[PDB]
RNA sequence: UCAAAGUUUGAGCUC
RNA sequence: UCUUUCUCGAUUCCGUGGGUGGUGGUGCAUGGCCGUUCUUAGUUGGUGGAGCGAUUUGUCUGGUUAAUUCCGAUAACGAACGAGACUCUGGCAUGCUAACUAGUUACGCGACCCCGGUCGGCGUAACUUCUUAGAGGGACAAGUGGCGUUCAGCCACCCGAGAUUGAGCAAUAACAGGUCUGUGAUGCCCUUAGAUGUCCGGGGCUGCACGCGCGCUACACUGACUGGCUCAGCGUGUGCCUACCCUACGCCGGCAGGCGCGGGUAACCCGUUGAACCCCAUUCGUGAUGGGGAUCGGGGAUUGCAAUUAUUCCCCAUGAACGAGGAAUUCCCAGUAAGUGCGGGUCAUAAGCUUGCGUUGAUUAAGUCCCUGCCCUUUGUACACACCGCCCGUC
């Protein structure tokens, strides 16, 4: 009844919207980017892996079925 | 110091992956690429260099408990054939990828056939592993 | 002659091969240790062999 | 029932030396279990001694897979009668 | 439910009935004369005798 | 600490006393029996039993009841033992308790 | 020993050798009178005690039977030459060993003694020698197709339990009458 | 000894099953002393249930 | 403070 | 079978008497064996009493008890089975008896790490704390409140390492559900040489448009894919005949499986019973998906005399429905239900049958008999092969 057709890459235009929004966003889950831009939850893993090392989000636990990451401590 | 208990596992067989390589001094197999984990596996192991990892593994267990043969080192390393439709089973590693995981740390001096019989670990394993577990240890710490 | 016909069929193995020592029979056959016996006679002679309902 | 006139003979003899007999009820056996150094198979044994209780030589009984029989003195004076023995002499069961 | 039988009960009673005076309150103890002067095989024969002639004690004392 | 998911549950009583009895101790635990949980929750109640032990046994007894109190206002399965075991399957049916599947049809 | 046979599979030829012996003598002293087997595996000699009460009655002729019965032992269970030797002991309650008892009352059964008074004259003749109780079940059909059963019953008489393997003698019998075929099952 | 049958004859009445234990048990006695007096006290004390095999090294 | 609820091989029960 | 001719030496073949053979039919002719009712609390003589008799009272309005368990009321008394009791297991015994096929506590050394720590590397004896298992011993409503003849005891709470450890057995009586398909288990009737016997080989049971029941797998991310890490309990091991033992130690193939020496017939060798789960980082990404693994092409191995109805294992591939269960119905109150693997009988391949073993671990109720069944009392009955009953009229 319901699917999910994701995008397997973010455009340019789209990195600049994540470079803006995704670090606003109290919860940085891969499925929670997914959820919100239709996009795959591996290269949200992917991204989120890298808004690690462009050094823009801290980890609060990943682990090999659920991670979570946040934008660093908002105080 | 500090010790494989001591030790968390995950980021432990990553460095000793890399360790190994710089010695650079195993004698990997040829057929480290073709090679199936288990014929109860379905893919290939995530390492890439896994037969590195199964090497550290194996030779940690013969520190773990010596004298651990191919059959030893196959039953701790045995686990669910899922069989699907039918029941699951318990299930043997691979031999030869065994075998030669085993041959290849006899190989560099990392473990020895001791007198009567067994594995045990080497002046040079012994060395090995609480050096790389001070290794371990800092990047933890 | 009739010494190469009369047994000739081949007996090697399974429950039909061997059989209980009391029955003949192909059925249970206790083959543990070598009691060779069918789940009737087992249950027939558990007693004098010493088998007993602790639990 | 073939038997050759040799076991006629020595089967009679072992009935006589010792009075009793015992044998498994078993048609499919190569050899006899208690009675291996001759072939003598039990179904040879078997048939035979089917054909002696036939004339009143041995009683019968029967257990699990097994029969059992008991030589009577009918049965004693007859083996000596054919093989022309003396009195004197007697199977391991008469004999003391 | 620990209930006493009439193995029991007609025990107890042929037990305060037949020496009252011997018989006490506490189980311990009087435990220690029902095992002196009646030989019962099994402890829990003999510890369910002891507690029903116990409260049975109390009941007449009382 | 591996098992790490199952540690919090090992400091509760650690917690529940503090590091002020326990700092004069150094304690090894050797475990058998049971399974990984079974035997985690195990050695949860034998440390701090060994610990009381330890003041009820070689020193004076007070400190013995305080601990013992302190534990007993917070948490009754400290003392009260878990008797539970695990059940058998048993013959006549599928599962445990089931006896065989009545089938109409 | 050379041999050197394995603690888990001897025993268990010990055991069906046990289990062919009681059936053996069950089927031997059936007219003789059965009442049970003993067998005393003792070192190098196995005592082997047949079990009767009027013992040289079942015994017979100088000794004959017992001498065959010796022989026969010795002969299908291969022991050494006069390794194994049979002695006709007495019942102790000769009454109650039913199948002594009961299977020679089920062969006067079978010779025509009637099977009420028959079984109620064995009952009170134990009775006399001091029993229990019993309750005794014969099935079958008599005087007719249908499956009646006589039931013989007197005494205090438990049925559950252990206790009951060495408080309760049991058998279970098939007799051949001239009608047909009755069961036994004696508690 | 761990052994579990059914009662029926046939297929045909309930299935029923048994969990038949068979306990078998061990001891063993070593002694420091010549032959003959160690025969002296073997030979007298022994019950028909009791198996007993000496080594004699 | 009352809407309803039908049948059951011919192939053998019994002092 | 034919031309043909040789052995042993009356044993036998073939007839006739008469047995005998038959996995013939019939377990609805039989013995014996199961489940369910029924895991509940119930059942039966004797003597006396009440009745022409069939029978009843005993076996109870009530209290009480988990219990037809007890008390007491009382034309009844004393008994019996079953429950309970018993037997075994768990548990309390640092106590008795004790152990180089079990270890122990006192130390020291050695390599290294920063004196010590580690080591199944070595040495110093006694003993039985641990270990193993015989004898004994051990907890009982032991404490209290209400309630009650202040009786039995309940409920609740306290008191405690235990205030039900858990089984096995399991009453009378059924079903005309089943077993001659375990056997020379077996009754009766029938058969036996021109055979309905038997032997050799082969078949159906696996034969397939169709349907059901027990079962297996699912619909995924609380999860799967890929590495690493970790405590067990059930276990076994070379056999009378009987072909296959457990297995340590070094090499060969993805897998089936191949070459050196050892220990063990076993607390000595297998074996520290080298389980999974758990625990860590990746990878997957909500997809009829790596979910699901049915079906089968081609090929390589082993199990077996022989598999076409694939022997099994192996190698690569196609890849049904199924997006969490409608009316229905299986399963459950505590370590239970449910997840998850591990072993055994059988056992050549080795658990697809079947029966166990560990491992993680809830909800709900302390209530009631509405449903479903059950148990008692009363009651009506034209049923009594008993509502799956009997029974009425037209045509
Ligand atoms: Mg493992
Ligand atoms: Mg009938
Ligand atoms: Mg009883
Ligand atoms: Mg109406
Ligand atoms: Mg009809
Ligand atoms: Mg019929
Ligand atoms: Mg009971
Ligand atoms: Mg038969
Ligand atoms: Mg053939
Ligand atoms: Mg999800
Ligand atoms: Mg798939
Ligand atoms: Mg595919
Ligand atoms: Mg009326
Ligand atoms: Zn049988």
């Amino acid at each position: 009844r319901d699917k999910l057709n994701n995008l397997v890459l973010f455009d340019k235009a789209t990195y600049d919207k994540l470079c803006k929004e995704v670090p606003n966003y109290k919860l940085i889950t891969p499925a929670v980017v997914s959820e919100r831009l239709k996009i795959r939850g591996s290269l949200a893993r992917a991204a989120l892996q890298e808004l690690l090392s462009k050094g823009l989000i801290k980890l609060v636990s990943k682990h090999r079925a659920q991670v979570i990451y946040t934008r660093n401590t908002k105080g | 110091g500090v010790t494989v208990k001591d030790v968390n596992q995950q980021e432990f067989v990553r460095a000793l992956a890399a360790f190994l390589k710089k010695s650079g001094k195993l004698k990997v197999p040829e057929w480290v690429d073709t090679v199936k984990l288990a014929k109860h596996k379905e893919l290939a192991p995530y390492d890439e260099n896994w037969f590195y990892t199964r090497a550290a593994s194996t030779a940690r267990h013969l520190y773990l408990r010596g004298g651990a043969g191919v059959g030893s080192m196959t039953k701790i390393y045995g686990g669910r054939q899922r069989n699907g439709v039918m029941p699951s089973h318990f299930s043997r590693g691979s031999k030869s990828v065994a075998r030669r995981v085993l041959q290849a740390l006899e190989g560099l001096k990392m473990v020895e056939k001791d007198q009567d019989g067994g594995r045990k670990l080497t002046p040079q394993g012994q060395r090995d592993l609480d050096r790389i577990a001070g290794q371990v240890a800092a990047a933890k710490k | 002659g009739h010494q190469q016909l009369y047994w000739s069929h081949p007996r090697k193995f399974g429950q039909g091969s061997r059989s209980c020592r009391v029955c003949s029979n192909r059925h249970g056959l206790i083959r543990k240790y070598g009691l060779n016996m069918c789940r009737q006679c087992f249950r027939q002679y558990a007693k004098d062999i010493g088998f007993i309902k602790l639990d | 029932m073939l038997m050759p006139k040799k076991n006629r003979i020595a089967i009679y003899e072992l009935l006589f030396k010792e009075g009793v007999m015992v044998a498994k009820k078993d048609v499919h056996m190569p050899k006899h279990p208690e009675l291996a150094d001759k072939n003598v198979p039990n179904l040879h044994v078997m048939k035979a001694m089917q054909s002696l209780k036939s004339r009143g030589y041995v009683k019968e009984q029967f257990a699990w897979r097994h029969f059992y029989w008991y030589l009577t003195n009918e049965g004693i004076q007859y083996l000596r009668d054919y093989l022309h023995l003396p009195p004197e002499i007697v199977p391991a069961t008469l004999r003391r | 439910g620990r209930v006493r039988t009439k193995t029991v009960k007609k025990a107890a009673r042929v037990i305060i009935e037949k020496y009252y005076t011997r018989l006490g309150n506490d189980f311990h103890t009087n435990k220690r004369v029902c095992e002196e002067i009646a030989i019962i095989p099994s402890k829990k024969l003999r510890n369910k005798i002891a507690g029903y002639v116990t409260h049975l004690m109390k009941r007449i004392q009382r | 600490i591996e098992p790490r998911t199952l540690q919090y549950k090992l400091l509760e009583p650690v917690l529940l006393l503090g590091k002020e009895r326990f700092a004069g101790v150094d304690i090894r635990v050797r475990v058998k029996g049971g399974g990984h949980v079974a035997q985690i929750y195990a050695i949860r109640q034998s440390i701090s039993k060994a610990l009381v032990a330890y003041y009820q046994k070689y020193v004076d007894e007070a400190s013995k009841k305080e601990i013992k109190d302190i534990l007993i206002q917070y948490d009754r399965t400290l003392l009260v033992a878990d008797p539970r075991r695990c059940e058998s399957k048993k013959f006549g049916g599928p599962g445990a308790r089931a006896r065989y599947q009545k089938s109409y049809r | 020993m050379a041999v050197q046979i394995s603690k888990k599979r001897k025993f268990v030829a010990d055991g069906i050798f046990k289990a062919e012996l009681n059936e053996f003598l069950t089927r031997e002293l059936a007219e003789d009178g059965y009442s049970g087997v003993e067998v005393r595996v003792t070192p190098t000699r196995t005592e082997i005690i047949i079990l009767a009460t009027r013992t040289q009655n079942v015994l017979g002729e100088k000794g004959r039977r017992i001498r065959e019965l010796t022989a026969v032992v010795q002969k299908r269970f291969g022991f050494p030459e006069g390794s194994v030797e049979l002695y006709a002991e007495k019942v102790a309650t000769r009454g109650l060993c039913a199948i002594a008892q009961a299977e020679s009352l089920r062969y006067k059964l079978l010779g025509g003694l009637a099977v009420r008074r028959a079984c109620y004259g064995v009952l009170r003749f134990i009775m006399e020698s001091g029993a229990k109780g019993c309750e005794v079940v014969v099935s079958g059909k008599l005087r007719g197709q249908r499956a009646k059963s006589m039931k013989f019953v007197d005494g205090l008489m438990i049925h559950s339990g252990d206790p009951v393997n060495y408080y309760v003698d049991t058998a279970v019998r098939h007799v051949l009458l001239r009608q047909g075929v009755l069961g036994i099952k004696v508690k | 000894l761990r052994i579990t049958t059914r009662k029926t004859p046939c297929g045909e009445g309930s299935k029923t099953w048994d969990r038949f234990q068979m306990r078998i048990h061990k001891r063993l006695i070593d002694l420091h002393s010549p032959s003959e007096i160690v025969k002296q006290i073997t030979s007298i004390s022994i019950e028909p249930g009791v198996e007993v095999e000496v080594t004699i090294a």
